[PDB]
Order: C-alpha cells, then structure tokens, then sequence
C-alpha cells in the first residue's frame, strides 16, 4: 500500500491541501496575540448544546511543554493525534539535546508530520492548523508561530485562523501593532477577549483564554475571570 | 488520465505532472539570482500579506552549508523535504572526506531526490507518488571552478546559469536578465541589479521587510545581509533611477 | 511535379531537398513548393530562390517548432 | 484513452502504447550521432542550452575509461540507467577482473527496463542511449530502445532529424570503416553526420561535445578547444 | 458496478467471476468419463491431436499427482499445469509431515480450499480447471472426488466432465439403476475399462482411436497409464462383447 | 470490458488481453524449430533493416544450461527477460540435483512463470513465443511456449510472421520422413524454410543464423553452426526459392 491519497494537480497544486484549508476554515476560530511579556491563545469552544459537561470536555488549548502551548482549528479528531506525537518530540529534545523544546523546533516538527503525508502516497495530510506559542528556556521573548496543513509555517505578531478570521484580522489592524505589542499581561488578554466577543460571542461559556508567562509559567484563566473581562469591555 | 498515475507516459511522450510542477514555480514569490566572479548574490521576495506578519524572521534564504547558499521559490511544502536533504548531503561529504563539496555535485545530489516519482518503477525506493513543485537557485563557491550558480528543477535536471530568476514573475524577470547581464559586473553592481529586476515584479512597495539579500563570498563565507543593508541598497537604486 | 508549373532557380537539387525532409508526404511537399514562392515574393525576386525551397521546409512543416523541451 | 492510461494492458494491435510515447521523448530531445570503425568508436553529441543565459548541459556521461553513454531523451530517466550501468561496470572489474563487455551490459540493461514496463506503476524509460566502448571483441556501438532492445551498428542516430544523419552514414559507410588507427578522421566524419541534424541550431565550440574510445585511446570527452580542431 | 470484474457479490447472491470459470472448461472440448470398479477406478479421456506436427505422447491431461492418485483435468492447459504442480506439492507435503501418502478425499478438499481462496482474492484469478481425482485407497476403497473452480467437491459413484457430459450422465445412471449398487462389480480391471468406453461411445456418438483416447487406471495401490498399443486392445474388445 | 485486466474474465471463456498478446508475436521475426531424430535445428530470420547493422552479432539465441537452445519471436526484450529468469532456474536445478535440467523439466518451470502473469494485475502478461529444446538422456525434444503459458511436444514448430510458409512445408517434411531426418540433413532443411519464409518478409532482406543441439553432431550440446557449414546451408536454401 502506497496508493496515492495525495496526488498532483493540473494547476501545479496538490488536491488534499486545497481541501485541507477549507476543513480548517469550517472549524473553530483561534486568535493569537503576543505582548512583550506574555503570549495569549484564546480560542472558540463548541459547548453550545446543553447537558454538556464543559469541565471534562476537551480543551482548545493543550500544553505540550511547561512554557509551550498549542491551540488548534480544523478537525478535532486529527489535532489530538498531533498532540500525542508532539509530546514524544518534546521528550526527545530533552533526551538527546537536553533542555525543554524551543518554540521554533516544535513548529518545524508539526509541519514535518504534515510534510510526510504531503509527498507520499497511502496517506493524506490532516486538516489541521495550529497556533504555536511560548518561550524558549531563559528567553522572555514571546514567540508566535502558525502551522497550516500544507506543512508550511509562518511567524506572526498576531494571527487568527478559523471562521470569520478576516473580521478579527481587520479588528486587530486597528488595535494591534507589530511595532509596539501590548506591554501588559492583562491588556493582551483583554484584546483577545474583545476580538472573540465579535463572532464567537456567547459569554465565557464559549470563550477560553490561556496565558503563558516567561520561563516555565503556564496559567489558565477560569470561566469567572473571563466573564469579568467580558463585562468591563462590554461597558467600555 | 495521465495525472492518476505517478509514472505513465502520455500521447505527447513526456510526463504531465512534471509540467504541472513547472506551473507550480509560477505560484512562488520571486527569487532572483546574479552570479559574477566576485561572489554570487541571491535575493528573494518574502511577500508581506498583512502588517500582522512577522517578516524579518521569514526568509526564502537558506544556508545549506558554510560555502553554499540557496534560495527556493515555488511550493514550499516540497522545499522543506529538499532543503533538509541538501543539508545532510553537504555534511556527509565533509564527514567522508574532510573536504568542501562542489556546488555542481551538491546540486546533482538534490536532483536525485527530485527523481523519486513512481511507486513501482525501478529498484530504488520510492518515497513519493509524484514530483516536487519547487526549483532551486543553489549558489556557492568551490575552489575548483570558483563561483557557481545552478538552477535545479523538480524534474531531476539541472543547469549551470549565470543569472536566473524563478518564481511567479519569472518571465518578466528573465527579459531583464538578457539585456542587463554582462561579465564586468561587480559584487555591488550585481547587488543593485537584483533589486532592479525585483522591483518590477514586486507587487508592493520595495522595502527591507519584504526583500532579503544574501551573498556567498570565499572569504566571508555565507552571510545573510541585515535589513539595514537591504534598506541602504534599495535607496541607492532610486538614485540611479534619478539619473534617467 | 509542382515545380513543373512554376518558375524556379536552377541551382537547386531535388536530392538536397530530399535530405532535409524526414517523414514527409506529398501534401507537405505541396506546402514546400508553394511556400518557396511566398519567401520569393517577400524578397521581391521574380524567380523562386534555391534557398527558398530549403526554407519552406522549416517555415512550414505541418507544425511550428518541435514542441516544448524542458528536460530533453 | 482506453489503454493509454495503463501500462499493464494490451492493446488490440499487439503493442503497448506506452512504448511509442516513450519514443517521442527522443524526438523532443537532443540529437546524438554515433559511428564506429574497427579500431575506434565515436560519439558526437549535440549539447543543448535553455537560453543564452543558460549554459549547455552535458549529454555524454563517462561510465568508465573504456565506456561511455549518451542521452538523447529525458535527463531524469537517463539518471536511473546511468547509475545502474556504472555500478555493474565497477562490479565487473571488482569480481571478475574484467573490463565490462559492451554487448553484455546492453543485455542486462534491456531486461532491467523491461521489468518496469511489466510492472504496473512503472514505465518504459524514455531515453535512448548510444553506448560505446572498446572491449576484448573490439569496438562496439549499441542502440538502446525505450523498450530495452539493443542492436549493433556501424552507424546510427537518435534524436530529432536523426533520419538525415543515417542517410549520411550509409553513404560514407565504407569510407570511415577503412580509416583505422587515425582517431582524427572518424571524428571529422561525425561532425558532418550531425550537420545534417541541424535546423540552424549551428555548430559552435561550446555546443559541440565529442567523446571517443580507441584501441589504445581511453574514453575521453573533448570540449572547449579540443573540439575546435574538428570543426 | 464491478461485480463481474472483481470477486465481489452481486444482488443475485452469486459471484459471476466464479461462474465464468466453468465456461472455459467447455472450450477446449475435453470429455472425461470416470467409473469406480471393484478393484480399480478407471478414467478414460479424450486426447485431441489436431495436427500432424503435434507429438501425441507428450499431449497430456493426466498428471500423476502421487504414487496412487492420478488426476485428469478438464479446461485450459496453462491452468492445468499450475494445478497439477500445486496438487503434487501439497501431497508430498502431506507424506512428509504426517508420514503417509495423502488420501484422495483430503486431496480434493485441499485443492478446494485453495480454489476458494483464489475466488476470495481480487488480484489472483481462479484456475479454470475442473479437476477429477481417481484412486483406489485402502481406507475408502475405489474413490472419485471431483473438485471445481469454486471450491466445491462431492463424492461420486461415477462422474463426467466436458461440454457433452450431460449425455454421459444419463448412461451411467441407468447402469447403476440395474445393479442397485454404487460401483461396478467386475474383478478384472480391463473389463471395467471396456464398460467405461461403452458408456462414452453411447453419449458422444463417436467411435474412438487409440490416439483419440488417453487412459489412466488406478488399481490397488498404484496408478499407471495405458500406452497407445494397450488402448487399442481395449477398443478391439468392445466388438467382442 | 473484459480486457481491462486479466482477472476480468468474459462469458466466452477467453482472456483477451492474452489473445491480444499473441498478435505481438505475429509481428515478430520468423523463427522455426525442427525436431529431428537425434536433435533439433533452430533457425531464425535476422532482418537487415540497414546496412548499418553488424551481422551475426545480435543474437536472438541464448543458451540455457549448456544443452538447451532458446530462440524466440515477438517482443525481443520480453523474451530475453524470460530467458534470464530460466537461466536462474537452470542453475538451481544443477545445484540441487547435480545434473543438467531435462527438457520437459525446463518447460514446466518456464510455463508456470508465464502462466502466473496472466493471473496477476501487478505483473503484465507476456508477449513472447519461445521455441526451445535440446538433447538430454530422455531424447531430443522440441517445445513451443505460448504467451498464454501452453506447450506441447512437437515434430515441427514455428512462430513469427512467416510461419505460414514454414508450417506447411513441415507437413510435407513428415510426409517425406515419417521417422524423421538426420541432424546433418536438418541443417539444409532449417535453412530452406527460412528462405521460403522470407516471402512474408520480402519487403526487406535478412541474415541467416543457425544453431543446433544434437547427439550425433555436437554430442547433445548446443553450439552455433558457424563457418563454412552455416554458409553451405545458406547456399542450399538460396537455390530452392530460386
């Protein structure tokens, strides 16, 4: 078996990459905003249906490392496969190179799973896009990367993927700047909360926020915290 | 038809998917390259898509080794496989011989990877279904023939060039190369030549956060020029357009 | 048999002409004798140059060049 | 398209159509002319560039100091057959202490091409090689079809306009066979053979690449000013 | 809908591919007739000698699997040799690993299982030969089991194969109506050959030569074929009856 | 329908693709094999398509073991690949049983292989007929192997275009000799029916190649008939059709 499930196109394309990006489109929305002393990945959560126990329901942000976080959009089945594989990569940088992973290493690795399925047959690339962010050890520089299901990656200052990413992108043109990112943890967090309240809306019940602070600090902001930012921003 | 098989001959008499590979170079952000005997310069268009983009960490300039530089243009999903392979190959040569690898030999190795379409042709292991979709401008300096520039196709074929431009704007670039290439260029006159041809096929304001220059020099090695130097060179081009 | 009808140069040899055609048939050789006189009128010459017979083979084969080449 | 997308079907006409398509790769490609005498074989290849900014690409690959091949077809298909020929040639020296016989290397090459034409997901390779060498049986000039078939000739050609080259070589057939011991004359006659394979491509000195092999003359490829003496 | 191209079921509950295998055995036109004697099992079969440039002694459809088990094959001769080779291989295997020669009943079943696996692969086409196995075992007496390209076999009092084999079935059936036993009682193996030929002649309405027949006889614990001279003696004896 | 592969099968009990491949053999060169009392004399038409060719240097005759000549028609590479496979098989037999492989035995092994490729869709049917035989301790033998994977013993066989002229005159040859002819005689009779089978190939001109394995001429080894004796046969055959 090696019967192409990825095959070249008459436009000089690959069919499965075009389909993959649309599979990332119809999935959830991720916004990534990086300050000078934090990264923030806030993402859309499907918990619309009632009688769902939101607490034991899978998160949209999964920590891979004690200061490297990963959030996802696209198929929810595929993302969890990557997140098991990344965890192996994380222990392998420690194994042979010591030190926990750099953000940049992990970005090339996710992409390298995608890459594999892109050139070979019997496999197809996952319809998954990620926002990878965090610190490298002994750095207090925020890193914000994006991977896409092609096997391509891009650095960003801000990025958004998912549904109505263009609305959010334009909102951050008028707020966020490459030149001077927010100089505070809370200001960054509130800008990501403000962007999500456009499209995702629907309180702190669908809106999540994860904050990483420099050099081995992962903290999660509970529903209650998220709700307090929501009301203040609404009023303002 | 002839695109459902990754190894079939067509009623023209040569591969159809390979043609599509040549038409995947025309989706790449232009990479331009001028070789002279004073060193070889590679410039690439990064392409800004938003001011949300971080572009001074993105580049299509790549180091294969100390004495060989590369610029890629086309599908860059494909180029990741090929660049990693180029990096191993160079290091293998230096493992085996304690010696610098020729620019021609290094390029030829990467063409061998490029021919790996099929899943049942010959004996050698096929790790793909199709061809790649990316061309290379591997520049370098070896101590045999001096400075060298090669253009490698995803076909598995390579030519030595004195100047080559690949990417979307390749034909409009190549017209300017015919009239503007000569043997009495300098390193710095070559460097301004890159930006001139790049400015026409640029779709934006030519500046230093969407263009990157790099040299390969014998005595400096492979140096990627910082955006300060790029900004300077860009401004002096406009002064030579203030001469016309 | 076409050159019977038309004025031609006498310095042409039908064996030279037979070397430079490879896998041609009579319709194409209609397209070489007539094509000679197109080149002839364009020069401005009464007669049909013996160079014009050679140049009607390449100008009109049945196709304009031998097709794309990009690795052959 | 009925059998033309498949490499495993016949073909009510007793063909495989893939083999004819693999043949058209020679027509679109470069041209090379080979001719031999008893004491020498000669390849004169017409090298080809892409444009003027482009240098010309070697169409002659040295396999050994008594063996060389030339491509007229697609280069990546040539890249498979050339490695295999080089490996089996060093192997012959290694194991049997033997300069690899040109005839026998042709038969190993024939069956190799065949088993990828037999296999589905394979192809017949779209490169024609003219393979020269001087071995224990004298000089040889072989013709490699895409199918695999090897035929031995005193003069042959492949490429576009090859038909006119073979007309030339059938005329001068007994002339060049009876000049022996002078490598200079065989080369000169091969220049005139491939002059009938021009369509105003012109022979210059950086287009022209000649390689010969002799009774006592190693396989050596001339270029530069070493082909300028034969124009 | 490819249910005639690969070996998958149709909505008729039948594999068409498999049915087509039976329609190849009637195209080579070899008829066989096999009866169980009292100490032998006899199988007579057509030999088609079409030209003067075929040597009839090497024209075969009787393959001797084991020492005691002949096999006659009805259908294309490429598939015949592949089947004969396989059958032999497994029988030698059985002697080797279980320490006695393979019975006919079990040999029919072993080839039946591989033929069924060849109708379960979609890249291995079944062999289109109907195989008759004749023997005299000392555990089942004289035996006939006939296997088919589907993977079905059953025991037989007598059997026939070929295009005109329905005609043969009638004659044989009448013969076993009269005796009211499932085998011919006659202690000479030679006269069981003569009876077999009589039933073939009735069915096909053709008289035979020695080189139109090829005869195999399984006696107790040996299988041999008659040579062409010996077959003529049997055909001379048809007239003596 | 019913030719898209060879695991298709028709309600006609035919495989179409395989019948089509026999047409490739019909496009081959003429080749004959005469079964003699004490051997076999093979002969094959080698066309001269140009005076560029080198005569009696392109063999269609490859020996297997030492005593089995194999000569073919149809697709020349496919038959050389068939004979490469069978040379490995010949060696294995010699390994295991320390004797040269018999003619019936060599036939069986080739037949399974050609028979296998008309069942698999992963490997393409053959397009060769090979005529092969020789002398071992069980006599002289002659075998013709179809691309369908069928063979028989033969008193005469042929394949190629010009088998029409060849086959007929072998009916007269058996009728000349219903107890066959000498190995000596068959040199001049193998040559003679290539020259009569040069009337289905009378567009071109040809070179005669002749080889034999017989007990009484070469001692049951396959050797090439060369020199003055090859040329004696060519002079004989040349007179018959004139």
């Amino acid at each position: 078996y090696d019967r192409a499930l990825s095959i070249f196109s008459p436009d000089g394309h690959i069919f499965q990459v075009e389909y993959a990006l649309e599979a990332v489109k119809r999935g959830t929305c991720a916004v990534g905003v990086k300050g000078k002393n934090c990264v923030v990945l806030g993402c859309e959560r499907r918990s619309t249906l009632k009688l769902q126990d939101t607490r034991i329901t899978p998160s949209k942000v999964s920590k891979i490392d004690s200061h490297v976080v990963l959030s996802f959009s696209g198929l929810n089945a595929d993302s969890r496969i990557l997140i098991e594989k990344a965890r192996v990569e994380a222990q392998s940088h420690r194994l042979t190179l010591e030190d926990p992973v750099t953000v940049e290493y992990l970005t090339r690795y996710v992409a390298g799973v995608q890459q594999r399925y892109t050139q070979s047959g019997g496999v197809r690339p996952f319809g998954v896009s990620t926002l990878i962010a965090g610190f490298d050890p002994r750095d207090d520089e925020p890193k914000l990367y994006q991977t896409e299901p092609s096997g391509i990656y891009s650095s960003w200052s801000a990025q958004t993927i998912g549904r109505n990413s263009k609305t959010v992108r334009e909102f951050l043109e008028k707020n966020y700047d490459r030149k001077e990112p927010p100089a505070t943890v809370e200001e960054c967090v509130k800008l990501t909360v403000r962007s999500l309240l456009e499209v995702v809306q629907t309180g702190a019940k669908n809106i999540e926020i994860t904050v990483v602070k420099p050099d081995s600090d992962i903290v999660a902001l509970s529903s209650e915290e998220i709700n307090q930012y929501v009301t203040q921003i609404e009023q303002e | 038809e002839y695109d459902r098989g990754v190894s079939t001959f067509s009623p023209e008499g040569r591969l159809f998917q390979v043609e599509y590979s040549l038409e995947a170079i025309k989706l790449g952000s232009t990479a331009i390259g001028i070789a002279t005997k004073e060193g070889v310069v590679l410039g690439v268009e990064k392409r800004a898509t938003s001011p949300l983009l971080e572009s001074d960490s993105i580049e299509k300039i790549v180091e294969i080794d100390r004495h060989i530089g590369c610029a890629m243009s086309g599908l860059t999903a494909d180029a990741r496989s090929m660049i990693e392979h180029a990096r191993t190959a160079a290091v293998t040569h230096n493992l085996y011989y304690d010696e610098d690898i020729n620019v021609e030999s290094l390029t030829q190795s990467v063409c061998d990877l490029a021919l790996r379409f099929g899943e049942g042709a010959s004996g050698e292991e096929r790790l793909m279904s199709r061809p790649f979709g990316v061309a290379l401008l591997i520049a370098g300096h070896d101590a045999d023939d001096g400075y060298q520039l090669f253009h490698a196709e995803p076909s598995g074929t390579f030519y030595r060039y004195n100047a080559k431009a690949i990417g979307s704007g390749s034909e409009g670039a190549q017209a300017e190369l015919l009239n503007e290439w000569h043997s009495s260029l300098t390193l710095k006159e070559a460097e301004l030549l890159v930006l001139k041809i790049l400015k026409q096929v640029m779709e934006e304001k030519l500046d230093e956060n969407n263009a990157q220059l790099s040299c390969i020099t014998k005595q400096d090695g492979f140096k990627i020029y910082d955006n300060e130097k790029t900004a300077e060179l860009i401004k002096e081009l406009k002064e030579k357009e203030a001469a016309e | 048999i076409h050159s019977r009808k038309m004025t031609t140069d006498d310095d042409i040899n039908w064996q030279e002409l037979a070397r430079s055609t490879d896998e041609f048939n009579g319709a194409q050789l209609k397209a070489v004798t007539v094509e000679a006189g197109m080149i002839a009128l364009r020069n401005g010459q009464s007669s049909v140059k013996h160079e014009d017979f050679v140049e009607g083979i390449s100008e009109v084969q049945a196709r304009k060049s031998k097709s794309v080449s990009f690795y052959a | 398209n009925n059998y033309d997308g498949d490499t495993v079907t016949f073909s009510p006409t007793g063909r495989l159509f893939q083999v004819e398509y693999a043949l058209e790769a020679i027509k679109q490609g470069s041209v090379t002319v080979g001719l031999r005498s008893n004491t020498h074989a000669v390849l004169v290849a017409l090298k080809r560039n892409a444009d003027e900014l482009s240098s010309y690409q070697k169409k002659i690959i040295k396999c050994d100091e008594h063996m060389g091949l030339s491509l007229a077809g697609l280069a990546p298909d040539a890249r498979v057959l050339s490695n295999y020929l080089r490996q089996q040639c060093n192997y012959s020296s290694l194991v049997f202490n033997r300069k690899l016989a040109v005839e026998r290397a042709g038969h190993l090459l024939c069956d190799k091409a065949q088993k990828n034409t037999q296999s589905y997901g394979g192809r017949p390779y779209g490169v024609g090689l003219l393979i020269i060498g001087y071995d224990k049986s004298g000089a040889h000039l072989l013709e490699f079809q895409p199918s695999g078939n090897v035929t031995e000739l005193y003069g042959t050609a492949i490429g576009a306009r090859s038909q006119g080259a073979k007309t030339y070589l059938e005329r001068t057939l007994d002339t060049f066979i009876k000049i022996d011991g002078n490598p200079d004359e065989l080369i000169k006659a091969g220049v005139e053979a491939i002059s009938q394979s021009l369509r105003d491509e012109s022979l210059t000195v950086d287009n022209l690449s000649i390689a010969i092999v002799g009774k006592d003359t190693p396989f050596t490829i001339y270029d530069g000013e070493a082909v300028a003496k034969y124009i | 809908g490819y249910d005639r191209h690969i070996t998958i079921f149709s909505p008729e509950g039948r594999l068409y591919q498999v049915e087509y295998a039976f329609k190849a055995t009637n195209q080579t036109n070899i008829n066989s007739l096999a009866v169980r004697g009292k100490d032998c099992t006899v199988v007579i079969s057509q030999k088609k000698v079409p030209d003067k440039l075929l040597d009839p002694t090497t024209v075969s459809y009787i393959f001797c699997i084991s020492r005691t088990i002949g096999m006659v094959v009805n259908g294309p001769i490429p598939d015949a040799r592949n089947a004969a080779l396989r059958a032999k291989a497994e029988a030698a295997e059985f002697r080797y690993k279980y320490g006695y020669d393979m019975p006919c009943d079990v040999l029919a079943k072993r080839m039946a299982n591989l033929s069924q696996i060849y109708t379960q692969r979609a890249y291995m086409r079944p062999l289109g030969v109907i195989l008759t196995f004749v023997s005299v075992d000392e555990e089942l007496g004289p035996s006939i089991y006939k296997t088919d390209p589907a993977g079905y076999y059953v025991g037989y009092k007598a059997t026939a194969t070929g295009p005109k084999q329905q005609e043969i079935t009638t004659n044989l059936e009448n013969h076993f109506k009269k005796s009211k036993i499932d085998h011919i009682n006659e202690e000479s193996w030679e006269k069981v050959v003569e009876f077999a030929i009589t039933h073939m002649i009735d069915a096909l309405g053709t008289e035979f030569s020695k080189n139109d027949l090829e005869v195999g006889v399984a006696t107790k614990d040996k299988f041999f074929t008659l040579s062409a001279e010996n077959i003529e003696e049997r055909l001379v004896a048809i007239a003596e009856q | 329908g019913y030719d898209l592969s060879n695991s298709v099968f028709s309600p006609d009990g035919r495989n179409f693709q395989v019948e089509y491949a026999v047409k490739a053999v019909e496009n081959g060169t003429t080749s004959i094999g005469i079964k003699c009392n004490d051997g076999v004399v093979f002969a094959v038409e080698k066309l001269i398509t140009s005076k560029l060719l080198v005569p009696q240097k392109n063999v269609k005759i490859q020996v297997v073991d030492r005593h089995i000549g194999c000569v073919y028609s149809g697709l020349i590479p496919d038959g050389r690949h068939l004979v490469n496979r069978g040379r490995e098989e010949a060696a294995s037999f010699k390994k295991l049983y320390k004797t040269p492989i018999p003619i019936p035995a060599f036939a069986d092994r080739l037949g399974q292989y050609v028979q296998a490729h008309t069942l698999y869709n992963s490997v393409r049917p053959f397009g060769v007929s090979t005529i092969f035989g020789g002398v071992d301790k069980n006599g002289a033998h002659l075998y013709m192997l179809e691309p369908s994977g069928s063979y028989w013993g033969y008193k005469g066989a042929a394949t190629g275009k010009g088998r029409q002229s060849a086959k007929a005159e072998l009916e007269k040859l058996v009728d000349h000799h219903p107890e066959g002819l000498s190995a000596r005689e068959a040199v001049k009779q193998a040559a003679k029916i290539i020259y009569l089978a040069h009337e289905d190939n009378k567009e071109k001109d040809f070179e005669l190649e002749i080889s034999w394995c017989s007990l009484s001429e070469t001692n049951g080894l396959h050797k090439f008939v060369k020199g003055d004796l090859l040329q004696e046969a060519i002079d004989f055959a040349q007179k018959e059709i004139n």
